[PDB]
């Protein structure tokens, strides 16, 4: 097992305004 | 939905080195906005062992919307690199600006502790205690506003119904666990005003030591009600140190804060 | 296969309830072997802010193998429900033999607190601080053996920890520098309060009230009853120091001459 | 909220090592 990185975290992309 | 990508980004210049990987400026390809994107490498935090305290630090400062903090407004990772999307703070660190200046006026001071002090309050009403705070860690932002930006120490906070088996030691310290945060205010606030932290020695074990005794000095143009402040936050038992609204209170920031 | 599926299992009676969920005997269907498959619900979990000790709980506890470890072999989950495999341990716990037999002889005690020994030894040896140890989390093997079983207040050592503390030390307080000093020695007093329980049939700081048990363990205010033999004073009394750097070490609670005498 | 933990997912043959 190595780590499947993960995380409870945003990881989806944003409109910037 | 639509997940974030490296090729999402113009990546400028390097902002600094960092232990696990670099800091580079970068732009949003699509909005223009620009940020700074934090670049680990998988293998050498494996090597380390520290992809938990990775994980918790991000998970924890990703959940904080506060002026004074840095957003971290996501994150990813391709097959060797972990990727991280920071808010951009131009003016450097109050590490350097202290240097630059050797110490701070009262004015500066207060107006620093004052943004410290909020941005903790805010970190404790999410049940989140920040633990180790440097200059280091503490970024300008583009009007020289303050921005706690390092988490690596900070933990998420609940407890009994089981204290027949706890130590002492478990049982105190913790549950009154804010109080160290403000151990640390008086150490920044001392700091900042005297140039070096109130018990810097040779050694690490003078240090240590000084520590325990709370053994430290006021240099003779310390004002008396920043001593005042100073003394009530460095007390060894956290129980006595004062609550953060107190701090934001207390006549001498009123006094020397050049904001709210 | 590559991964679990409930479907892997029969299911048999359950062994008891806990918090988020029960437990329950089981088989895995190839290969017909007894576990435990333990069952959280994800709605309560969530609705307890309770996820990342859970993942703490599972990282931690999965990654070790020892005799008196209780094996979490794997984990899975579905839509509403998170699935532990655990090793069975099929004679109870500690705290309900206790009492039935309202205390023990030396015999067992000593064997227990050697096995409970060891068993931190090797947690240690592995840089993993076991914290809140109390017989209900005490299982017992075919044999009769110890089986630690909860690491939910179970951290990791942050590794390299003269050099990660050193640095840093200006800023932090008192309480932060003893806690990384010494949160190893945390597993002494356990030791110390356990085997107390044991011979006496109830903790040394039992009290009506939480602030008074408080002000006795905080001043460490106990006494020993009649029956209690020097040797056994001698160990508990070593466990049971305020200041957490004059307890003892692992290696001397195995060396210890009242344990060496009665443990089988 | 993901239930990804750096911990053991797969199948073991129980009959083995
Ligand atoms: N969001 C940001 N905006 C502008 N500059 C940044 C930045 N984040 C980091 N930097 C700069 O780049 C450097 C990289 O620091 P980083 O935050 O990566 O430290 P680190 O925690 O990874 C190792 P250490 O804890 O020893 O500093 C910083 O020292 C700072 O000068
Ligand atoms: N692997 C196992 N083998 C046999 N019995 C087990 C077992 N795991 C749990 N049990 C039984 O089921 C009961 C509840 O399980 P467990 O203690 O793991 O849940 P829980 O952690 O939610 C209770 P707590 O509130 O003390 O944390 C235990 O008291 C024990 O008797």
């Amino acid at each position: 097992v190595k780590s499947s990185y993960s995380y409870d975290a945003p990881s989806d992309f944003i409109n910037f305004s | 939905k639509r997940q974030w990508a490296l090729e999402d980004f113009e990546i400028g210049r390097p902002l600094g080195k960092g232990k696990f990987g670099n800091v580079y400026l970068a732009r949003e390809k699509q909005s223009k906005f620009i940020l700074a994107l934090k670049v680990l490498f998988k293998a050498q935090l494996e090597k380390a062992g520290v992809e938990h305290q990775l994980r918790r630090e991000v998970e924890i400062q990703s959940h904080l919307r506060h002026p004074n903090i840095l957003r971290l407004y996501g994150y990813f990772h391709d097959a060797t690199r972990v990727y991280l999307i920071l808010e951009y703070a131009p003016l450097g660190t109050v590490y350097r600006e202290l240097q630059k200046l050797s110490k701070f006026d009262e004015q500066r001071t207060a107006t620093y502790i004052t943004e410290l002090a909020n941005a903790l309050s805010y970190c404790h009403s999410k049940r989140v205690i920040h633990r180790d705070i440097k200059p280091e860690n503490l970024l300008l932002g583009s009007a020289g506003e303050l921005k706690i930006a390092d988490f690596g120490w900070s933990v998420h906070a609940p407890l009994c119904g089981t204290l027949d088996y706890l130590p002492p030691e478990m049982i105190e310290g913790r549950m009154h666990d804010e109080k160290v945060d403000l151990w640390s205010l008086g150490v920044l606030c001392y700091e900042f005003l005297v140039g070096k932290p109130p018990f810097e020695a040779n050694t690490y074990q003078e240090t240590y030591k000084r520590i325990s005794r709370v053994e430290f000095t006021f240099p003779d143009f310390v004002t008396e009600g920043a001593r005042d402040l100073i003394s009530r936050l460095l007390k060894h038992n956290p129980s006595q140190r004062p609550m953060l609204r107190e701090v934001l209170e207390h006549p001498w920031i009123t006094a020397n804060s050049s904001k709210p």
